[PDB]
């Protein structure tokens, strides 16, 4: 198995998810117009958040420790049992909070209390989201790129079917329910694929508790908590700088670039958690880690550069196809943003190493480094060049950050502190 | 887009007539409905008239007692309420939405109507 082969599997599953999303999104737009989209905005962002929140963000830890103990049946059972207990316990608590506060949640999502029933349904749907993501994380711990990809592919296709039936039957609220069911229905193929492929015995998923492993998986919950604040906060007051001296139109230009660039990043690095994270988890010697990091960088940097150069050449086609034609000056932002994306992908290789070593301390330092760099560059370039400056600030940020990652890796590999 | 008229304090057993006016242009394509919300509960379905064949739907609590009608000439809809019992005391609101928002069996869900009126009070002594 290799990073290249994992990318081949993961690209096929990600492309189907993108094609399915574009199909469902245009069906929702044609059916309910801008009024339906504006009312679905918060609800859709909640569905995204639940993809990590429903299982308490332990998923990367599940992959890390399953990989570490994939040849240790006794510990592997303990890992999966504790992970099952943590996902079951938190998802159950989440379901109770959702059903009990369905009225305040509906008010915050839609502006009134008329959606309490949909919120109460989501309280049960998020259980499928959490459990499905756990099963996928288990497969990634075994580096089963094919099982992971086939599961996501089946889930996307059945998700489109479920969305069609749901909105045809129940109108707008049925459509929203279908949106929540898209990531939840993956649990059906994921459970089937995991058992049929012989990855682990079904009994491993019975909830158990191990205090040690629970504390270790909690470290990945804490990284998930940190990640959901730092850089999101950074982009929020980046938009603040933008609106302070420019129009909302320029703000929209930048937000469109960032959101589509983030989706581009998620597609390109989706195989990192499938291959890179479990592989680096098993390796402990510095020579072996360096070899794998070097080999990964030698593959991913030319691949992403070639892909990003192609995208920049077709930036006008990418804008016309992927986004609503309400803004077409972002083309000048593509070059800067795409360069930053290439170096950010390179920086992800070091970031997944930190995940693979469960280093909470290096995770904090990596996150704070990105936040501060983003702020120094944004505070400089945004007030002078608007959305173009925001793209320049993003690019400059990850030029410096990738270089910093290399230097810190060299100091760590050479044991500068010993 | 929607304004309500009628209602108030009525003696139990007496009749009452609510009316709702709509602005805009395209009105015959909007499904029209009445909802009510009593103090302490949530918005519940009352009655609904379609945009096409003039079909009607009623909650089991008002069937036979309440009758909804529409007039596409003046873009208004009405609700006649006979045999008013104390359980009918609520704020009554008219709602408008397109048939794609209701689907096949979602015509009773208030979240399928994005356009609402201010609401008129009905108190059955
Ligand atoms: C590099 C890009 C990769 C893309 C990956 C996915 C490829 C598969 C494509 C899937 C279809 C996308 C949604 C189609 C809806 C078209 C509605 C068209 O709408 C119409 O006809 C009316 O005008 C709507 O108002
Ligand atoms: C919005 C933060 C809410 C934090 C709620 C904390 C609840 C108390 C429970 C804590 C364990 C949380 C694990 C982290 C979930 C973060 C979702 C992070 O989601 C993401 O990053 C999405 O991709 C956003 O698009
Ligand atoms: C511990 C905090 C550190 C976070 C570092 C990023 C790790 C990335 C993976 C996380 C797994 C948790 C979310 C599962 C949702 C995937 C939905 C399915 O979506 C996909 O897989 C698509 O390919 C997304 O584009
Ligand atoms: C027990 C087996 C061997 C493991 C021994 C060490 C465990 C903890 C170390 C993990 C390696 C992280 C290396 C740094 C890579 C650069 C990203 C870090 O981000 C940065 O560059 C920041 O700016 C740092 O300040
Ligand atoms: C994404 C961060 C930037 C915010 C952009 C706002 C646009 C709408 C929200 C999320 C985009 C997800 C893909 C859009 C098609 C929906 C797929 C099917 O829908 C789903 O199941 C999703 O979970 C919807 O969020
Ligand atoms: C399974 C090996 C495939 C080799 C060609 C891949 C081209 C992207
Ligand atoms: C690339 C696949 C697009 C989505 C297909 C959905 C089939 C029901
Ligand atoms: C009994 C297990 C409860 C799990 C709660 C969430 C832990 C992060
Ligand atoms: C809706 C199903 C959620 C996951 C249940 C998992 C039972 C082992
Ligand atoms: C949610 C708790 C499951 C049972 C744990 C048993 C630990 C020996
Ligand atoms: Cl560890
Ligand atoms: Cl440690
Ligand atoms: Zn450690």
């Amino acid at each position: 198995v290799s990073l290249a082969k994992a990318s081949l599997w993961t690209a096929a599953s990600t492309l189907v998810k993108i094609g399915a999303g574009l199909l469902v999104g245009k069906l929702l737009a044609v059916s309910f117009g801008p009024a339906g989209l504006g009312l679905a905005a918060n609800f859709r962002q909640l569905i995204t958040v639940l993809g990590v929140l429903a299982g308490a963000g332990i998923f990367n830890g599940v992959t890390k420790y399953v990989a570490q103990y994939h040849d240790n049946p006794q510990q592997l059972r303990r890992v999966v049992g504790t992970s099952s207990a943590m996902v079951l316990g938190f998802s159950t608590l989440m379901a109770l909070v959702f059903v009990l506060a369905a009225a305040p949640i509906s008010q915050g999502l839609f502006g009134n209390t008329d959606y309490q029933g949909l919120v109460r349904l989501v309280a049960l749907v998020q259980m499928g989201i959490a459990w499905g993501n756990l099963l996928l994380a288990l497969m990634k711990g075994f580096r089963d790129a094919a099982g992971n990809a086939l599961s996501l592919i089946v889930g996307s296709l059945i998700g489109v079917l479920a969305y069609y039936v749901s909105y045809r039957l129940g109108g707008y609220e049925g459509a929203l329910l279908g949106l929540a069911l898209i990531p939840a229905l993956v649990v059906i193929p994921a459970a089937i694929m995991l058992i049929k492929r012989g990855v682990i015995p079904l009994s491993y998923l019975k909830p158990s508790w191990d205090n040690g492993l629970a504390g270790q998986l909690s470290k990945f919950t804490l990284m998930a908590l940190i990640t959901s604040v730092t850089l999101p906060v950074a982009y929020i007051m980046m938009r603040k700088l933008l609106a302070a001296q420019y129009s909302w139109d320029e703000v929209g230009i930048w937000q469109g670039v960032s959101s589509i660039s983030d989706a581009y990043l998620q597609f390109i690095t989706a195989s990192f958690s499938v291959y890179l994270l479990p592989t680096l988890s098993r390796l402990t010697e510095k020579r072996d880690i360096t070899r794998e990091v070097v080999k990964s960088l030698k593959f991913v940097l030319p691949a992403v550069a070639a892909a990003s150069f192609t995208v920049w050449l077709l930036r006008d086609f990418a804008i016309w196809l992927l986004l609503s034609n309400k803004f077409t000056a972002m083309r000048d932002l593509f070059a800067w943003q795409l360069v930053g994306d290439v170096l950010k992908v390179g920086a992800y290789v070091f970031g997944y190493l930190v995940i693979a070593k469960a280093s909470l301390r290096f995770y904090i330092l990596a996150e704070v480094s990105q936040f501060t760099l983003l702020m120094v560059f944004a505070h400089w370039l945004i007030p002078a060049h608007g959305a173009l400056g925001a793209a320049q600030a993003y690019m400059a940020t990850y030029i410096v950050y990738f270089s910093l990652c290399c230097g810190v890796f060299l100091l760590w590999r050479r044991r500068a502190l010993e | 887009q929607l304004v309500e008229s009628g209602g108030g304090l009525v003696q139990a057993g007496g009749s009452l007539g609510l009316s709702c006016a709509a602005s805009g242009r395209t009105f015959s394509n909007y499904v029209m409905a009445w909802f009510r919300q009593a103090p302490g509960k949530e918005r519940e379905f009352v009655a609904r008239i379609s945009e096409s064949r003039g079909t009607t739907d009623y909650a089991d609590s008002v069937k036979g007692r309440f009758t909804i009608s529409r007039d596409n000439a003046k873009n208004t809809i009405y609700l006649q309420m006979n045999s008013l019992n104390p359980g009918d005391t609520a704020v009554y609101s008219c709602a408008a939405t397109l048939p794609a928002w209701t689907g096949i069996i979602g015509g009773r869900r208030p979240g399928n109507y994005p356009y609402w009126g201010q609401g008129t009070q009905v108190t059955v002594s």
